[PDB]
C-alpha cells in the first residue's frame, strides 16, 4: 500500500509499504530514502507511537494513512 | 560540468570591450595602520575612468617586490575592515550564524550614502582587476544584487528559527490567542518604534485569510524595504563600474565565487584558537586529527567543520570570536564515549566528543562515517 | 507584535498562576522577566528554589526566549554557566508557545533529565552509570545552594 508520512518541517514523504510489513522495515525504508536513523525515528498514527518489533497492521494502518514523523538530531 | 560553465562565463565577462583596463597605472599609497581612512579618502574621489586603469598598490615604508600579493593583502585588509560589524556598517544576520548583511542602524549616521557608495566601488573595484575580497554574505544579498525576486524561502539562508516559525504560521492555522498583527517593534538605540507593513497596520490582527499577505509583507520588509536607501547607494556604487548588462549572466552562487574566489578553511587558525576538555595538546589523538584535517579537501574540512559547530560559515576574524547559542564559544574537543561508538558533536557548544581511538585509520573512518550525512559548503 | 504578545502573557499569568511556578519583569522593562521555579517534589532536587533570568528578543514570537539559570545546580544537562539545553526553545519553538509552556518544561527536565543532551559529560554519564550517587550529589547541591 502507501502511506503519508508528514514530518515536523511540514515535508510529506509518501512511503511504499504493507500492512505485513514490520515497523524495522519501515524505519529501515526512510533511513533509506532519507538517512534518519531507525532509533532516532518517531513515528505517531492514531495516538500511538509505532515502536519496533511490531508490524503496520498491528495498529490499524490502513490505505493513505496519515503519521507524524519526528527526527531527533543536533543539540 | 559547473566549473567549465563557471570558467566559460568568467572568460566572457572578461573578454567584453566595456570591462578592458587601460595601459597607464593609477598609484594608491595607504598606511597599514590607517587602511580603511586612506582608502576613503583616496577611492571616494576617484573617477570612473581613473578607476579602470592598471592598480599598483604601495604599503607606506613598505618597499617590496610581488606587487600582486601586496594589492591582494590590500584588498583583504580592506574588506576585513569596512565589512567589520563593529564599524556600524554591516551585521551579522544571527550571533551562531555568522553571516553579513546590511545594517538597519546604519542609518543613525548622517550620511550613510558615501559610505555605502565607497562599499560599492570597493566592490566593483575588486571585481574589476580579479582580486577576491574575504567576506561571506547571505544569498539574499547576492539575489538583490542581481535583481531577483525574494520569496519566503530566502529566509531560510538568513535566520533558521525565524523561517521555521512563518512556515509554521503558514501551515497551521492561526488563531486569536496569538497577539499578531501587522507591525513590527524594531529597537534602535533603547528605543523601540513600530513600523506598520500596512497602512493602519497595528490595528490589524490577522486572520485564517491575512496570514498569506502577513507572511508577504513580512518577508519583503525584513529582506528589502528596511535596507531601501543604503543598498540603492551601494548598488549605485557598484554599477558605476561595473554594468547591470554583465551580472545579469550570473546567479547567487556564481557572484558569490566571483566576489571571494573559492572558499577555503585556515587549518593553521583553527589549530591555534581550540581547547581540549580530558585532553593534552601531545596526545596521540589530537595530534592525528589534526594530520587528517591538514591533508584533507576544502569540501570535506567544510563538512567537518559544520558537523561540529553546526554551521559552516566561520566569524570575520577566524576562529578566535567564535560564538554558540549563548555566548563565545571556542571550538572544543573532548573525550568522551566508547571506542566503538562514533564521534558525536554539540553543536549548541560547539564541542566534538572524541572517544580515544587506537590508529589513526580507525580514527579517520569512524570521523568520515559520522560526517557522511552532514552536507556542506 | 512583540509587545502585545508579552503584554497577553503577563496578563494570562496574573490570572491563573500555576501555583507553584511565578514569573515577572524586572522594575519597568518588558524585555527582561524574572522567574521562581519550585522543586518537584519526587525529584532530588525537592524543597528547593531557583531563579531563571529570560530576555525576550525583538523578534518574539518568531524567535525563543532565552532563559538562563542563576543559582547553582547539580544537573546533566545545566552547566556552571547556567544555559539550559532544551529543545523547546531551539528546535520545537512554535509561535503558539507561550512563557508558561517553557517554565513548565523546564519543570518537568528537573524532573527527569534527558541523557540524550549531555550538556555536561561527566554528570550525564554518573547518571546514566550510577543512579544513586548521582542523586546524592544533586541533593547535597541542592542542599548547600538551591536553600
Amino acid at each position: 500500500m502507501q502511506i503519508f508520512v508528514k514530518t515536523l518541517t511540514g515535508k510529506t514523504i509518501t512511503l511504499e509499504v504493507e500492512s505485513s510489513d514490520t515497523i524495522d522495515n519501515v524505519k529501515s525504508k526512510i533511513q533509506d530514502k532519507e538517512g534518519i536513523p531507525p532509533d532516532q525515528q518517531r513515528l505517531i498514527f492514531a495516538g500511538k507511537q509505532l515502536e519496533d518489533g511490531r508490524t503496520l497492521s498491528d495498529y490499524n494502518i490502513q490505505k493513505e494513512s496519515t503519521l507524524h514523523l519526528v527526527l531527533r538530531l543536533r543539540g | 560540468s559547473h566549473m567549465d560553465e563557471y570558467q566559460r562565463k568568467i572568460a566572457y565577462m572578461y573578454d567584453r570591450p566595456e570591462m578592458a583596463v587601460n595601459d597607464a597605472q593609477l598609484q594608491l599609497k595607504v598606511s597599514r595602520a590607517t587602511t580603511f581612512e586612506d582608502a576613503y579618502d583616496i577611492i571616494s574621489k576617484l573617477s570612473v575612468s581613473d578607476m579602470k586603469k592598471k592598480l599598483l598598490i604601495r604599503f607606506r615604508n613598505e618597499d617590496g617586490l610581488d606587487y600582486g600579493g601586496v594589492s591582494r593583502e590590500f584588498f583583504y585588509i580592506l574588506s576585513h575592515a569596512i565589512f567589520n560589524p563593529g564599524y556600524s556598517l554591516f551585521e551579522y544576520a544571527t550571533d551562531d550564524n555568522y553571516g553579513l548583511q546590511i545594517s538597519p542602524l546604519s542609518s543613525v549616521n548622517p550620511d550613510f550614502r558615501s559610505y555605502f557608495r565607497f562599499v560599492g566601488r570597493v566592490m566593483g573595484l575588486a571585481i574589476y582587476h580579479r582580486r577576491y575580497l574575504d567576506v561571506q554574505f547571505v544569498l539574499p544579498f547576492y539575489k538583490r544584487i542581481l535583481q531577483k525576486p525574494l520569496c519566503l524561502e530566502d529566509v531560510k539562508d538568513v535566520d533558521e528559527v525565524y523561517y521555521e516559525s512563518l512556515k509554521w504560521i503558514k501551515n497551521n492555522d492561526v488563531d486569536e490567542s496569538l497577539c499578531l498583527n501587522f507591525s513590527v517593534e524594531e529597537n534602535r538605540f533603547g528605543e523601540s518604534v513600530t513600523v506598520d507593513l500596512i497602512p493602519n497596520g497595528r490595528n490589524i490582527a490577522v486572520n485564517n485569510q491575512n496570514k498569506m499577505n502577513y507572511l508577504k509583507a513580512l518577508t519583503e520588509h525584513k529582506l528589502v524595504t528596511s535596507t531601501e536607501e543604503q543598498f540603492n547607494a551601494l548598488k549605485g556604487g557598484l554599477n558605476e563600474l561595473i554594468p547591470d548588462s554583465v551580472l545579469q549572466i550570473f546567479n547567487e552562487n556564481e557572484l558569490d565565487t566571483l566576489l571571494n574566489g573559492k572558499r577555503d578553511i585556515d587549518v593553521q587558525d583553527w589549530k591555534r584558537f581550540t581547547d581540549y576538555r580530558s585532553y593534552t595538546e601531545t596526545d596521540d589523538i589530537v595530534i592525528w586529527f589534526w594530520e587528517l584535517l591538514s591533508e584533507w579537501s576544502p569540501e570535506k574540512k567544510a563538512k567537518l567543520l559544520q558537523f561540529a559547530t553546526g554551521t559552516s560559515r566561520l566569524p570575520l576574524s577566524g576562529f578566535k570570536d567564535m560564538h554558540g547559542s549563548d555566548g563565545p564559544r571556542k571550538f572544543t574537543i573532548e573525550k568522551v564515549g566508547h571506542i566503538s561508538q562514533l564521534p558525536k558533536a554539540h553543536t549548541c557548544f560547539n564541542r566534538l566528543d572524541i572517544p580515544p581511538y587506537n590508529s589513526k585509520e580507525e580514527l579517520e573512518q569512524k570521523l568520515t562515517i559520522a560526517i557522511q550525512e552532514t552536507a556542506g559548503f | 507584535m512583540a509587545l502585545k504578545r508579552i503584554n497577553r502573557e503577563l496578563a494570562d499569568l496574573g490570572k491563573d498562576p500555576p501555583s507553584s511556578s511565578s514569573a515577572g519583569p524586572v522594575g519597568d522593562d518588558l524585555f527582561h522577566w524574572q522567574a521562581t521555579i519550585m522543586g518537584p517534589a519526587d525529584s532530588p532536587y525537592a524543597g528547593g528554589v531557583f531563579f531563571l533570568s529570560i530576555h525576550f528578543p525583538t523578534d518574539y514570537p518568531f524567535k525563543p526566549p532565552k532563559v538562563n539559570f542563576t543559582t547553582r545546580i547539580y544537573h546533566p544537562n545545566i552547566n556552571s554557566n547556567g544555559s539550559i539545553c532544551l529543545d523547546i526553545l531551539r528546535d520545537q519553538w512554535s509561535p503558539a508557545l507561550t512563557i508558561s509552556k517553557v517554565l513548565l518544561s523546564i519543570s518537568s527536565l528537573l524532573t527527569d533529565p534527558n541523557p540524550d543532551d549531555p550538556l555536561v559529560p561527566e554528570i550525564a554519564h554518573v547518571y546514566k552509570t550510577d543512579r544513586s550517587r548521582y542523586e546524592l550529589s544533586a541533593r547535597e547541591w541542592t542542599r548547600k545552594y538551591a536553600i
